[PDB]
């Protein structure tokens, strides 16, 4: 099984997608 | 004189000009989508996202890295649903940051006569949220609308 | 008034003395076709939850872009397929 | 007792012919100020947010972004022209906050019924060193 | 043979440069008639460059590797020419100068306006104090021994 | 929310602190310290901006005005948008 | 009116004003209280507003200054032109023009320097020279060293007579202000008498002296041979051997029938063979018929009588709906203002210098020009620094206007109360044009560098890739190859050979010039240039527009033209002053011509210059390598500063090796200004007292008391060091590299 096809996408793609997400989300509350 | 100020106003930071107000630009403003208040915002972006993937297509399977192989017409049209994919997420987050549940629409309730207009509903979390699923769902829509024209029904074109 | 001449300050009417105006929103009726509105409005309906579509939008996105990565042709990218080479030699031996 | 002149919002504003360093969308989310003034003559002069207004004979009426602005085109009225001016700062909620003469006399002069407010009564050397206010939520100068 | 190194007298890569400089001083002549002003000047390089070769032999140096002379400041008495002494006619110069300019500065502390005797350097005063520093080591260690080189603040 | 302007005793009664303030921070208020029988004041140093232009009039060995720079507003930023 | 209304004696001639330094102003005239002081005597020492508010003596003192600064350039060109007699092998380059490098230059033999005196040729050792004065002289006619020396002599009496008038006219008959503010009649006679009669003469000399002389030397006459120019003006026949048409006198002209000049006033164009420079002909033909342009268009403005034009209301006249006003105005503000004229003079005299670069390159006007490829560099590059600084300057004083001579209470114009009033919208369109061509002219570079090195390289924007081609450039070039054929008739050749075609000329083995292709790398440097250009642009309109207010700093023209902030307040006011916008500027402007100056290098090493054999064939110096290469970063570090710095770093031991002394001094220069730029006072202060401290221990501590540079002149010498290290670091190894060879 190629493993680097699965995880590159998912830690140079996703993964930010993700964090800059969430981080975007948290940073502009206003509790 | 053809450069006034701004609703009759030299204090307010801005100017009024033939590129700014006149009748034929303010015609073609109103008409679009986004400045359509009456309508539902699903319809606007429902509109808003056929025109962008549509045009998102082109530049992606013209100018992709497989431009000169037999994969041209599809991968590089998924590139521009992927693209749809990130923006209306990128809308999504915007109208998690911006509007909330518990308040009504914050746009302009005048016109520039001054007399009153029912505030737009798409500066609100749900006409943002209705908007952005529209805008997804136009996207989608126009990539593969796009795909079909080109590639799929083989229409005659001059493919830049 | 606001609207008298020479004279921009209201305290009764703050909106047109900041200049809040909607300088090209229309409150003209919707100028499309009541089935279209219709269709486009129950096709469009599981997206309109921001939450859910950013959580549906997350998930789809990561898993076609895996399965799109694993599963592509061996001859469609060249890091996909090897080098189909011969290796080279060091500058020193292979050291 | 010093009372302060209400803003009458009836008063003309001077001849410009606009600009694009008036106010922003902060003059309709937060306060912007406003600066009356009266010109004993029709005259011309320079606006701080660039080009030159025509103020009217009579009482004028200015609307600007910032305290700093309406300060600055003050002190040019006072020491150019020797214009008396007032401003004061609207909220979108109406209300208005007569600012510049806290007592009808310009901050420079003294005038009686002031009061002290940031006032140490001591050298500015004799503070006290941050490691005697270490995990204290005063600051060496508020002490 | 300090540190092994060849004195340059006795060193043939020093006689092997001197061959290159007069080899290209030679090429660069071949292009001009002999009664010429360039020839002269050429030849009158070369000469120089003879000489400073035979100085640099004859001074006791030592030549390197490479064919160039090496100084030492270790302090060896065979080379206290190249450093030592040059330092001993440094640090003098450099005193005079110093002590020239202190006195200068003194002199001119008790004015009305001392900053104008600085933009504009009062020659007759400098020109009496510049050779004060001919004997700036006895001055220096007297100052310092009666306690006037140094200000207490 | 504003940054800290302090006035201290050492202060002559020049009123150049005051005519130097472009946000009408500064006063002067009696006093009984100098020759001069006023002294500075800062009740408005929530339009302060922190530009220092009036401890850069401040005339004594060292400045009897002193602005502390601190937590930052619209105001305080010099926004006008 | 119009009249010479001169004060007699206003000024006494006296050295009491020499004895104290700082005389001009107040605050400077007391004393020095700290070293700052001194610095300040070095920074107000020409700005004369400054010292006093009456306009009369400001102008007296402009008018000497600058009859100082032609004395000084007066005394310049008298030098060269001494060097040119003695130390310099001009006799002998005049025999072998495409063998002998020129030089006017020899060092004396003292510590070894004797070195820098190469082998030029000739029978001279000597510095070369790329100043290009021995192809003027050849143009001018000049074959012996006596004539230079005459000139040199003549050029020191007028930097005398210069000299003389300087003191003249502001000490013993100064002019009063109406004399200055006098725009018509000045305007009347430096384009009829200056410009006008300046052409006429020198056409004169072109017809009468250089014609024949050159004439004779292209002929292969030895310059020792060849009749004085006085001969050829005393006997007419000797000049109607060459040109039959001198004898019939100057009837033909009299009598309109001047195709009968057709012979030494000829439209011809190109170049010629024998030299490789415009023909001189043409050259007279074109001084003649600029002159007669300048003096039909030097009586237009009014004076004592009656017909002619008023600037005034010239200016009035034009008016439009968008406008307002219009020009109304702008009269009083330029008679009543010098740094207006300034800002205005300095930006057309930047842009004529530029131009005048790209035609010098273009069409060489001297004999034997194009094909010395050193002087060809050093003049592009000389004037196109000019040119950049003189463009920089214009916006530096234009701030200046706006801060201290702008006032709308009186000398009032709409047209510069409009561009007030709509500042924000220019700058934010400039702001937006600048990041458009930055990314799509240098995100190609960058696009092409990673296709390569991700071994892509038909992915890049290549000619054998993805190509840009200046469509637009190309035919414009094309137009302008068949001018001759339709569109102008009358002109033998084109007007350059750099269109197309097939011609090409060469001169003792060397191209001179060949038609220069244009491609994808020519687009993308061109795009790149246009950036910069933008963002230079953009950097000193802000400082021009926002020189008196923003929405920051409400009352900056109060704070003044040149002040260092504002404070740490508003989050940071620092560099607010439009100075400092010059200060920003100056290092855009370094880069644009820095770039601009690379392009030509390396397009005219890789498809202009080279060498032609006997065979036919050209050979270049780069093997024609821009083309493939240019378009990536790494092909312009690798190709162009990597290979060609081999001539300036291998330079040591000959006679270029001073050469490589500047480059290695230019670079520490460079580092040098960084740590002015990226430091500040306080640091510098703080060490100082320790310092200070040290000395006063010793009782040796000065009165005047150290004080670290200010902030406007810690960034003004961080600016001036970047500068001349940046520049002399090009400069070096630009002339190392076309030296050696070129
Ligand atoms: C700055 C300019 C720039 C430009 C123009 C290009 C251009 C190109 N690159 Mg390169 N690249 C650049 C910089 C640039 N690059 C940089 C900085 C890097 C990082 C090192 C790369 C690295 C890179 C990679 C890794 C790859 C490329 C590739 C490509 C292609 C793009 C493929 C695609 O998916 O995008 C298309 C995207 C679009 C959505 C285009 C949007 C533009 C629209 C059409 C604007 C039109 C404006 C409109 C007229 C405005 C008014 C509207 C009107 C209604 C008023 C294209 C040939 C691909 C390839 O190899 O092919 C050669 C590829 O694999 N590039
Ligand atoms: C702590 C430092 C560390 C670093 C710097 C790297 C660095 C790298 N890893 Mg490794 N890796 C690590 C620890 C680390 N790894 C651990 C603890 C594991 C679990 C055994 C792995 C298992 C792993 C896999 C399965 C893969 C990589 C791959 C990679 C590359 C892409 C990043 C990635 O996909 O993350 C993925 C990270 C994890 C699954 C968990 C990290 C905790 C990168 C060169 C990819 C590859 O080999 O491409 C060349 C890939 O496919 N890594
Ligand atoms: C670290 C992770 C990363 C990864 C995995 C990739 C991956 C890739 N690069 Mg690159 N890229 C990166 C970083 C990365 N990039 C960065 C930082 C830059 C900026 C310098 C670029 C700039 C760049 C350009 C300019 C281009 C690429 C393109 C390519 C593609 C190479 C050839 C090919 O597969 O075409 C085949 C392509 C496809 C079939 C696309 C598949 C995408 C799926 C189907 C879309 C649906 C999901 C999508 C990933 C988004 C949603 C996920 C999440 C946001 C929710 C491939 C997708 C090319 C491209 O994708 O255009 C076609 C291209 O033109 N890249
Ligand atoms: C534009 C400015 C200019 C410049 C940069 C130079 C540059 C040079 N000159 Mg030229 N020169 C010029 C104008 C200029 N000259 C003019 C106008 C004349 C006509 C008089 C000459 C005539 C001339 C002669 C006759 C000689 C030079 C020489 C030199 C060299 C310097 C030697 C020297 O002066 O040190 C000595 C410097 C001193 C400070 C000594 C005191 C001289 C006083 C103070 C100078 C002013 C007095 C009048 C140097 C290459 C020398 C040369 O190249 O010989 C190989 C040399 O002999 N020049
Ligand atoms: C037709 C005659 C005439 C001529 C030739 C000039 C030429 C010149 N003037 Mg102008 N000027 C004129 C009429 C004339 N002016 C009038 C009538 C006025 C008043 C309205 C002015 C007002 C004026 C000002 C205020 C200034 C000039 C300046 C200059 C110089 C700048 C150009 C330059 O340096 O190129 C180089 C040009 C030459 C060296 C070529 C030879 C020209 C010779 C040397 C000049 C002799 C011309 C003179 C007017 C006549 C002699 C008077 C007599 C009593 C001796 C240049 C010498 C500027 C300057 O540099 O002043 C020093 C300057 O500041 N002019
Ligand atoms: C936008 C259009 C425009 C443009 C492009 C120019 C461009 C040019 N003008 Mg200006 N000018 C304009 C409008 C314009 N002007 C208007 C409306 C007026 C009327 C007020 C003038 C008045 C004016 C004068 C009177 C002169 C110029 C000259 C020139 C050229 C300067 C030569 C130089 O570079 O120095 C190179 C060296 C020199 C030849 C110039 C010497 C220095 C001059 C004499 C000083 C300028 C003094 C000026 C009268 C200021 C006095 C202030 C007073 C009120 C106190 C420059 C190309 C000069 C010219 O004609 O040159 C041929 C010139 O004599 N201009
Ligand atoms: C064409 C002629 C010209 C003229 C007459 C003026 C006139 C003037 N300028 Mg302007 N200026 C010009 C061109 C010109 N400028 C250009 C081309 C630029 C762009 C660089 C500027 C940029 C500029 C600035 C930034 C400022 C002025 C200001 C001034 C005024 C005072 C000048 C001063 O006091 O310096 C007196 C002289 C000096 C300080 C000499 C400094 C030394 C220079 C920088 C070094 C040159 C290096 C040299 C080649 C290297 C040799 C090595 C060395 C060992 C010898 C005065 C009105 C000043 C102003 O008005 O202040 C309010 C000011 O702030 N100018
Ligand atoms: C050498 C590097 C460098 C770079 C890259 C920049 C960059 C820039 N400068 Mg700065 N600057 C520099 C040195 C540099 N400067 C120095 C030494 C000084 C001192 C004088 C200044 C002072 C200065 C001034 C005074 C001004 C600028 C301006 C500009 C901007 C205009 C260009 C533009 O926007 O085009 C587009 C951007 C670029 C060319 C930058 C590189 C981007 C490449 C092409 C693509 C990167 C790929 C893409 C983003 C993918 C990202 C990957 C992802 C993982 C994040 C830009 C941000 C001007 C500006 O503000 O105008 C708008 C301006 O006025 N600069
Ligand atoms: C090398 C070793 C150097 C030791 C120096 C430390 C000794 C104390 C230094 C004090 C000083 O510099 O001054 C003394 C003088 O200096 C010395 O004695 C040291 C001289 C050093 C040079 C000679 C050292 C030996 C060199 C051998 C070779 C005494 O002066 P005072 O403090 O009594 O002066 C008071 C004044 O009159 C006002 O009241
Ligand atoms: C985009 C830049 C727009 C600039 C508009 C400037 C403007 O107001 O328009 C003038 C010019 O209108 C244009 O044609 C603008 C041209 C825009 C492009 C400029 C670059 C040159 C190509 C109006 O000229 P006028 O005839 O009303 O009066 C001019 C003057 O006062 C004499 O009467
Ligand atoms: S705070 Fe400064 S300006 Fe104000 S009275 Fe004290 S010393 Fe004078
Ligand atoms: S760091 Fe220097 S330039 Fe910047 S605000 Fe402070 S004093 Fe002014």
């Amino acid at each position: 099984m190629n493993f680097p096809s699965i995880f590159v996408p998912l830690v140079g793609l996703v993964f930010p997608a993700i964090a800059m997400a969430s981080l975007f989300l948290y940073v502009q509350k206003n509790k | 004189q053809v450069i006034q100020p701004l609703n009759g106003d030299p204090f307010i930071g801005g100017l009024e000009t033939p590129v700014t107000s006149s009748p034929l630009i303010a015609w073609y403003l109103s008409n679009l989508p986004a400045y359509r208040t009456a309508v539902n915002p699903l319809l606007r972006g429902v509109e808003v996202g056929l025109a962008h993937g549509f045009l998102l297509v082109g530049p992606f399977v013209k100018a992709g890295p497989l431009r000169n192989t037999e994969y041209a017409g599809a991968a590089g049209s998924l590139a521009a649903a992927g693209l749809v994919v990130i923006l209306s997420m990128c809308l999504t987050m915007y109208g998690i940051a911006s509007f909330k549940e518990g308040e009504p629409s914050i746009a302009p309730a005048l016109t520039l006569t001054g007399r009153k207009k029912q505030p737009d509903q798409l500066q609100s979390a749900d006409g943002w949220a209705k908007f952005t699923g529209g805008f997804f769902f136009g996207g989608v829509s126009g990539v593969t609308w796009a795909c079909f024209l080109m590639y799929v029904l083989d229409l005659p074109y001059y493919f830049k | 008034k606001y609207g008298d001449k020479s004279v921009y300050f209201d305290l009764e009417d703050i909106a047109n003395t900041t200049g809040q105006w909607d300088v090209y929103g229309s409150d003209a009726p919707s100028p499309y076709n009541s089935l279209q509105s219709k269709f486009f409005e129950t096709f469009a309906a599981p997206f309109t939850k921001r939450g859910l579509l950013l959580k549906f939008l997350i998930l789809g996105g990561g898993s076609l872009l895996t399965y799109v990565s694993a599963n592509a042709p061996q001859d469609v990218l060249p890091i996909t397929r090897g080098p189909q080479q011969p290796p080279k030699l060091g500058p020193r031996g292979k050291i | 007792g010093f009372t302060p002149p209400e803003l009458d919002p009836n008063t003309p504003s001077p001849i410009f012919a606009g600009s694009t360093g008036g106010l922003l969308r902060k003059a309709q989310v937060e306060e912007f100020y406003v600066i009356t003034w009266e010109s004993p003559k029709e005259q011309i002069f320079e606006m701080p947010t660039g080009g030159a207004a025509i103020m009217r004979e009579g009482p004028n009426l200015l609307k600007l972004a910032r305290k700093e602005q309406c300060l600055a085109l003050g002190t040019r009225l006072r020491s150019k022209y020797k214009i008396k001016y007032q401003f004061y700062r609207v909220f979108p909620s109406g209300e208005v906050q007569y600012l510049h003469p806290k007592d009808g006399v310009y901050p420079e002069k003294v005038n009686p019924g002031r009061q002290g407010v940031g006032l140490n009564m001591r050298s500015i050397g004799k503070n006290v060193s941050p490691i005697e206010v270490k995990f204290t939520g005063k600051q060496p100068y508020d002490l | 043979d300090i540190a092994g190194l060849t004195p340059c007298k006795e060193s043939k890569q020093f006689a092997k440069r001197e061959k290159q400089a007069l080899k290209k001083l030679q090429a660069s002549l071949k292009l001009y008639a002999d009664d010429s002003a360039p020839a002269l000047a050429i030849k009158a390089t070369m000469e120089k460059t003879k000489k400073r070769f035979d100085n640099y032999g004859k001074y006791g140096l030592l030549c390197g590797s490479d064919g160039l002379p090496h100084l030492i400041v270790s302090g060896d008495q065979r080379h206290w020419g190249e450093f030592i002494t040059p330092g001993i006619l440094f640090l003098y110069i450099a005193g005079w100068i110093g002590w020239v300019g202190r006195s200068y500065l003194i002199a001119i502390r008790d004015e009305k306006k001392p900053t104008q005797k600085e933009i504009i350097i009062d020659v007759p005063l400098a020109s009496s104090l510049l050779f004060r520093g001919f004997s700036w080591p006895v001055a220096a260690y007297r100052e310092l021994l009666n306690g006037e080189l140094v200000d207490n603040n | 929310m504003s940054h800290s302007v302090k006035i201290y005793d050492t202060c002559i009664g020049c009123t150049q602190c005051v005519r130097a303030c472009p946000t009408d921070v500064l006063e002067m208020i009696p006093w009984d310290g100098c020759k001069a029988k006023q002294i500075a004041s800062a009740p408005r140093t929530e339009d302060c901006v922190g530009c220092k232009r009036c401890e850069s009039a401040c005339p004594t060995d060292f400045l009897s005005v002193r602005v502390y720079l601190w937590h930052e507003t619209t105001r305080s930023m010099g926004l006008g948008y | 009116e119009v009249k010479i209304l001169v004060d007699r004696d206003p000024v006494k001639t006296s050295f009491e004003a020499w004895a104290k330094p700082g005389h001009f102003s107040r605050t400077i005239a007391k004393g020095p209280e700290t070293t700052t002081w001194i610095w300040n005597l070095h920074a107000d020492a020409h700005d004369f507003d400054s010292h006093t508010s009456d306009l009369e003596e400001i102008s007296r003192k402009i008018f000497s200054a600058h009859f100082g600064q032609l004395s000084i350039i007066f005394l310049w060109l008298s030098g060269m032109y001494f060097h040119g007699a003695r130390f310099s092998n001009y006799e002998a380059w005049l025999s072998d023009p495409t063998h002998i490098g020129p030089s006017a230059q020899v060092v004396w033999p003292i510590v070894g320097q004797e070195i820098l005196n190469g082998d030029v040729g000739g029978g001279f050792r000597g510095i070369q020279i790329t100043s290009g004065f021995f192809q003027i002289w050849r143009a001018s006619g000049i074959t012996s060293e006596l004539q230079l020396y005459c000139t040199a002599i003549g050029a020191l009496v007028f930097a005398a007579l210069m000299l003389f008038a300087g003191w003249f006219h502001y000490h013993k008959a100064a002019p009063k202000l109406a004399w200055f503010q006098d725009v018509e009649s000045m305007l009347n006679h430096h384009l009829a008498g200056l410009l006008g009669l300046g052409s006429l003469s020198w056409a004169g000399h072109q017809i009468h002296v250089s014609l024949p002389i050159n004439q004779f030397l292209n002929a292969g006459v030895d310059p020792k041979e060849i009749p004085l120019p006085h001969e050829l003006i005393l006997n007419r026949d000797l000049l109607a051997q060459l040109y039959p048409s001198f004898a019939e006198g100057a009837t033909p002209f009299f009598t309109l029938n001047w195709s009968k000049y057709a012979d030494f006033l000829t439209f011809r164009g190109g170049l010629d063979p024998v030299t490789g420079g415009l023909w001189l002909t043409d050259t007279a033909h074109h001084h003649l018929a600029i002159a007669i342009l300048f003096l039909i268009a030097g009586h237009m403005y009014r004076t004592n009588w009656g017909i002619g034009h008023g600037l005034k209301d010239i200016l009035e006249a034009h008016k439009g709906p968008f406008t307002g006003q219009g020009h109304k105005g702008l009269y009083e503000i330029l008679t009543t203002s010098w740094h207006a004229q300034l800002a205005l003079n300095l930006a057309m005299l930047g842009s004529l210098t530029i131009v005048v670069a790209h035609h010098m390159y273009a069409m060489p006007p001297y004999p034997y020009l194009a094909t010395d490829y050193g002087t060809q560099l050093s003049l592009f590059t000389h004037h196109m620094w000019i040119g950049g600084f003189l463009i920089v300057g214009a916006a530096a004083h234009a701030a200046i206007f706006m801060v201290r001579d702008y006032d709308p209470t009186t000398r009032y114009n709409d047209l510069l109360d409009r561009v007030l009033r709509h500042r924000d919208a220019i700058i934010s369109h400039l702001n937006w044009a600048c990041i458009f061509l930055g990314f799509h002219s240098f995100g190609l570079y960058i696009h092409n560098d990673t296709m390569s090195a991700l071994g892509r390289p038909q992915d890049m924007f290549s000619d054998t890739a993805i190509q840009l081609q200046p469509v637009f450039a190309q035919w414009i070039q094309n137009t302008h190859a068949l001018a001759p054929s339709a569109t102008a008739p009358g002109a033998t050749a084109s007007t350059s050979l750099t269109w197309g075609g097939s011609d090409l000329v060469a001169v003792g083995g060397k191209v001179a010039l060949l038609p220069i292709p244009l491609g994808t790398a020519d687009f993308l440097v061109h795009h790149i240039h246009a950036f910069t250009i933008h963002v230079t642009v953009l950097i000193l309109l802000k400082g021009v527009l926002f020189a008196r207010s923003s929405r920051l700093i409400p009352d900056k023209a109060n704070l003044g033209f040149r002040f260092p902030c504002d404070g740490p307040g508003r989050g940071g006011t620092c560099q607010v002053s439009a100075w400092d916008h010059v200060f920003l500027g100056l290092f855009w402007m370094y880069n644009s011509i820095s770039v601009v100056i690379f392009h030509f290098s390396w397009k005219m090493q890789s498809d202009v210059w080279g060498s032609i054999s006997d065979q036919g064939v050209v050979t270049h110096i780069t093997g024609g390598n821009f083309a493939q290469s240019s378009i990536t970063i790494n092909g312009w570090l690798r190709d162009f500063l990597w290979a060609q710095a081999s001539q300036v770093i291998q330079s040591y031991g000959s006679s270029l090796s001073a050469y490589g002394l500047f480059f290695l001094g230019a670079h520490f220069v460079w580092a040098f200004s960084l740590m002015f730029l990226f430091s500040g006072r306080g640091y510098w202060q703080e060490l100082i007292e320790s310092i200070v401290w040290a000395h006063n221990k010793l009782k040796v501590a000065p009165a005047t008391q150290p004080r670290a540079l200010s902030i406007v002149q810690g960034r003004a010498v961080g600016v001036t060091h970047y500068l001349l290290g940046g520049i002399a670091t090009t400069w070096a190894f630009f002339l190392a590299r076309i030296i050696a060879v070129g």
